[PDB]
RNA sequence: CCCACCCAUACCCCGCCCUCAGGGUAGAAACGAUGCCCUGAGGAGUAGGCGGCCGUGGAGGUCAGUGACGAAGCCUAGGGCG
RNA sequence: GGGACCGAGGACCGCGCUCUGCAAGGAUGCUGGCGUAAUGGUCACCAGCGACCCGUCUUGAAACACGGACCAAGGAGUCAAGGUUUUGCGCGAGUGUUUGGGUGUAAAACCCGCACGCGUAAGGUGAGAGCUUCGGCGCAUCAUCGACC
RNA sequence: GAGACCGAUAGCGCACAAGUAGAGUGAUCGAAAGAUGAAAAGCACUUUGAAAAGAGGGUUAAAUAGCACGUGAAAUUGUUGAAAGGGAAGCGCUUGUGACCAGACUUGCGCCCGGCGGAUCAUCCGGUGUUCUCACCGGUGCACUCCGCCGGGCUCAGGCCAG
């Protein structure tokens, strides 16, 4: 794809600016993420703060949690960790569980500021069944 | 006459719509380039006293 | 002023223009191009003889496409503000007053025009 | 064409008429050939053929393009690693048919000749020996070869 | 913030109330719009840094935004009347396009609007009578 | 209005008649035998045709027309005597022979220089006809109108100097 | 049996059009980036599928748009663009 | 040595050579006539070569058959309900104001109290995108052994 | 009281003396058909004609608006102008003839002299505005500097077809 099916004049800032970061940068992060812009909704499932805890249980807490899509809230968790994660959305409710918490939310473009390479990033993607 | 004449438009798009439509009546330029003559004016987001 | 920017010479792959089938026969048929649907006309099928069918392969070159034998290009005009917006194309856009210009209005846009240089097309209309 | 001679050309990257190709003689590639006699004709080139092709009518693949060979800067950065660096290498290793010929002549675009100046035979499709034009003319490609460059 | 030169352009690159559009060629009627032509290059009202020159009675009037008033449209504008020699004209506007960092791109494209009005300001020269051909000739 | 608007009124004599009752492939014809003539030598004509004395040739509504000996002036064989077109035409003449002597131009010396008959809507009657049709008796009326009018260098180089040379020489 | 010659839209070289594919383009002297530049290949086409563009009636905003010094419509062995 | 067709690009950059330079990543130099219907273009006609009348239907295909005197205007996959797939948008374990009520510059726009429709109330191993402090960590998904109801 | 409706083959069959004219024994069936001009100012008068009308003359901004009346396409027809035509015409490619035409060009740029006509010449000082180092106003700068004109010389670039 070359231009994105969306008509969302912010979603189209964000392809350009990881246009040229893929385009001068050797990270395969930045290729996969803007691949991941260009896709579909229903390709964009969500991932919720369930999901998200589970897969920095092991090791990979105090690391940058990336998603290209939306971030959902879960009634199921009780207790969320402090986290780095950015996003394309927060809903309300997780945006204000992970502040709570005491974590931060960033959006694509202040992850290109912070992490133009990906570097100790989780990126994760939602269930597609 | 069953045409469906009227939408039926989600109150949350709705409320989205005028809240970016008055952020964009701050944005000077955008104003020039729907045809407002803004040039003699001040403060765009021009606020005018109650009292007067 | 009148001269225009140098350019590629310009070419026309074809000139004459495409008559639509049978419009020569027939007055109900104008001679304004249609692509002939049948499965045994000979002119869809592209028999020797018959009638050419436009395609892309005529296209005219890039740099020379929209362009007068001058070697300017056209631009509407309905008054004074319109040749003002010529001001920075002297070389490579040309000025056509609308059909619909009165002639009061007419000579102001080519007094403006000779002032900057612009080349009208029809500027001898209403003299 | 039966199906067997139309997949043998596609093989041996004979897609249009008056296409050329280098094929090093083997049983495995000469079977090849004999199965295509009654649509090519073929023989031994000499030295100043296989030169003669290269520089008149070489072109590359380069990434999967079509390039000509105008200067040794294209051969090396393709052929380097094989010792090819220049344009002459090419024609030894066409000509002397050396360990990496597969890499060259691949290497090498299908050949694109003109028709023949003075014409191919009065009867172009019998077998050579029988004084047509397909089949095995040996040692007299290289006066075809002239003809078609 | 929400919104910048980048979102401006996107909103009103494909309508504009100073947009001209036609079959040979796109046209924009903006005043701080040095070639009359739409992009982001020369699209002055779209940018932070832009500049205009207008004719005045005699010479060319430079008119360039103020990004510390983007807000107050009444003191946006820094305007210069230039009624010295042409090349000192020319030697301002060059210099104001890039001696500080303000539309350097747009020096060439400056002076050169500059030229166009002084050049209109000239005599006009009397046009050489018509010259019948043919048959117009010999009726 | 008239069609020949390249003649000057002031010079000339003209006269019209509309939705006039006769044949207008008959009149059309009769109208073009005395196209171009002079006003007495058309008047004498017409006369002749309503005496049998000359005769009309029908050059384009001749379809199935008798031959007459009186026809090979003209150089044709079918010719007739459209008398109720020859009567409409002599009113016409006189007419525009009056408007000529009122404007004060010589009688003598006028040619018929434009003759046209066009064609009027068409005027109905239907007659009665068996197996259960009844067929229409449409007529062809016309139009006639006619004006009198008084009968009366970039040479090459090349091509400079060989003139030069010829003309001393 | 031998020599030369004639020509297909077929083969070779060049120009132009379109499509496809592969590359470049920001501490911006910077862009209808939906753009521009470089290279290579390809071009019949019914049913069918996809995209762009043209035209008609009416509506919103816009061109401080045109017009009795003449709108629209109609005629044109008068031109320009595609 | 003798002809023919062509001159694409537009500051420099490269490969090079016979180096005060050059035939080396695409034509320049000198000269003449004319500067107007002269080149060029549109019509009509003559001339040389070329060229079946359209549509429908049937059939493997033709042929037959049917419709066609001419022109102007009109003239045929639309609307509604219910399912369903894909794209865009909002909110997101929720979502849907517009039956109705309350304002109003009054069929617009703005607001929402109670119900209601649809949906919701955690393992081992191998691959695997992407990170890496080079030790390893491992999304989605698949295969297998699981666990629970 | 309104319309993102239709605009005289549309919209109700009916924008008009329309459920009328007309058809059928009857029940019933059922059309076509709007527009001169701001104002009739709807052509006095003269002449030809039996008349219908025609021609002058006149009203009018217009009769190229005369009640066969806004604008007035095509099929079809007349006249005039041009051309072609030994059993079809029409169509494609390419010249030629004849008629008829749109462009292009008319000079610009820059140097070297001479005659001028005028102080927005460089610099410095004050004020102001800005992109904070760039400008603009006022003064100084009253002439080998600067700006426009005129008269010469020269360079370059300029249209068409060619060698």
């Amino acid at each position: 794809r070359k231009a994105p099916k969306s008509d969302n004049v912010y979603l189209k800032l964000l392809v350009k600016l990881y246009r040229f970061l893929a385009r001068r940068t050797e990270a395969p992060f930045n290729k996969v993420v803007l691949r991941r812009l260009f896709m579909s909704r229903i390709n964009r499932p969500p991932v919720s703060l369930s999901r998200i805890a589970r897969n920095l249980k092991n090791g990979n807490e105090k690391k940058t949690v990336v998603v290209v899509a939306t971030v959902t809230d879960d009634n199921r968790l009780l207790q969320v960790p402090k986290m780095e994660v950015a996003a394309l959305r927060f809903t309300a409710k997780a945006r204000a569980r992970i502040e709570a918490a005491g974590g931060r939310t960033l959006t694509l473009d202040q992850l290109a500021l912070e992490k133009p390479t990906g570097a100790n990033t989780l990126l994760l993607r939602g269930p597609k069944n | 006459i069953w045409r469906k004449w009227h939408v039926k438009i989600n109150q949350g798009q709705k409320r989205f719509a005028t809240a970016s439509a008055l952020a964009a009546s701050a944005v000077a330029p955008l104003l020039m380039a729907r045809g407002h003559q803004v040039s003699t004016v001040p403060e765009v987001p021009l606020v005018v006293d109650s009292a007067a | 002023m009148v001269a225009a920017k140098k350019h590629v010479p310009i070419v026309k792959k074809r000139t004459k223009r495409f008559m639509r089938h049978q419009s020569d026969r027939f007055k109900c048929l104008d001679s304004a191009w249609r692509k002939p649907k049948g499965i045994d006309n000979r002119v869809r099928r592209r028999f020797k003889g018959n009638l050419a069918m436009p395609s892309i392969g005529y296209g005219s070159n890039k740099k020379t496409k929209h362009m007068m034998p001058s070697g300017h290009k056209a631009f509407l005009v309905h008054n004074v503000k319109d040749v003002e917006l010529l001001l920075m194309h002297n070389r490579t856009y040309a000025a056509e007053i609308a059909h619909n210009v009165s002639s009061r209005k007419r000579i102001d846009i080519i007094t403006r025009a000779k002032q900057l240089g612009v080349k009208v097309t029809n500027a001898k209309a209403k003299v | 064409i039966p199906p067997k001679p139309r997949k043998i050309l596609q093989l041996l990257r004979l897609r249009q008429i008056n296409n050329g190709v280098f094929v090093k003689v083997t049983k495995a590639t000469a079977e090849m050939i004999k199965i295509v006699e009654p649509w090519v004709a073929y023989g031994y080139p000499n030295l100043k053929s296989v030169r003669e092709l290269i520089y008149k009518r070489g072109y590359g693949k380069v990434n999967g393009q079509r390039i000509p060979l105008t200067d040794n800067a294209i051969i090396e950065e393709n052929l380097g690693k094989y010792g090819i660096i220049c344009i002459e290498d090419l024609i030894h290793e066409i000509f002397t048919v050396g360990p990496n010929f597969k890499q060259a002549a691949n290497f090498l675009w299908p050949f694109k000749l003109s028709n023949p100046n003075g014409g191919f035979r009065p009867r172009k499709f019998k077998h050579f020996i029988e004084g047509g034009d397909l089949g095995n003319r040996e040692e007299h490609i290289n006066a075809l070869i002239r003809a078609m460059n | 913030s929400n919104v910048s030169a980048d979102l401006i352009w996107e909103v009103s690159r494909n309508y504009n109330s100073f947009l001209v559009k036609q079959r040979t060629g796109t046209f924009s009627r903006d005043a701080l719009n040095l070639t009359n032509q739409h992009s982001r290059k020369h699209a002055g009202f779209v940018n932070d840094k832009a500049l205009g020159i207008v004719p005045a009675e005699k010479g060319v009037k430079v008119i360039a935004k103020k990004v510390k008033a983007a807000n107050k449209p009444a003191s946006s504008l820094y305007t210069v009347t230039y009624k010295s020699t042409a090349r000192k004209a020319y030697k301002a506007i060059a210099s104001q396009a890039a001696k500080h960092g303000y539309r350097a791109d747009l020096r060439q494209a400056a002076v050169a609007r500059a030229s166009a009005i002084l050049r209109s300001q000239r005599p006009v020269k009397p046009e050489p009578p018509k010259k019948l051909r043919g048959a117009a000739a010999r009726r | 209005r008239y069609a020949a608007t390249e003649i000057a009124p002031t010079k000339s004599a003209r006269a019209r008649g509309s939705y006039l009752r006769v044949s207008f492939k008959n009149t059309r014809e009769t109208a073009q035998a005395i196209n171009g003539w002079k006003l007495q030598r058309a008047l004498t004509f017409l006369q002749n045709v309503i005496d049998k004395k000359e005769a009309v040739p029908m050059r384009r509504y001749a379809g199935s027309t008798g031959r007459t000996a009186q026809g090979k002036q003209w150089g044709v064989s079918r010719a007739r005597w459209p008398v109720k077109s020859a009567q409409f035409l002599i009113g016409l003449l006189k007419n525009a022979e009056a408007n000529a002597d009122a404007k004060g131009l010589d009688t003598g010396n006028l040619i018929i220089k434009h003759i046209q008959v066009n064609q009027a809507p068409k005027q109905r009657r239907r007659t009665y006809r068996a197996h259960g049709r009844i067929n229409p008796y449409m007529s062809n009326p016309c139009h006639i109108e006619l004006i009198l009018t008084e009968a009366e260098s970039h040479l090459s180089s090349r091509q400079r100097g060989v003139r030069i040379r010829r003309a001393l020489t």
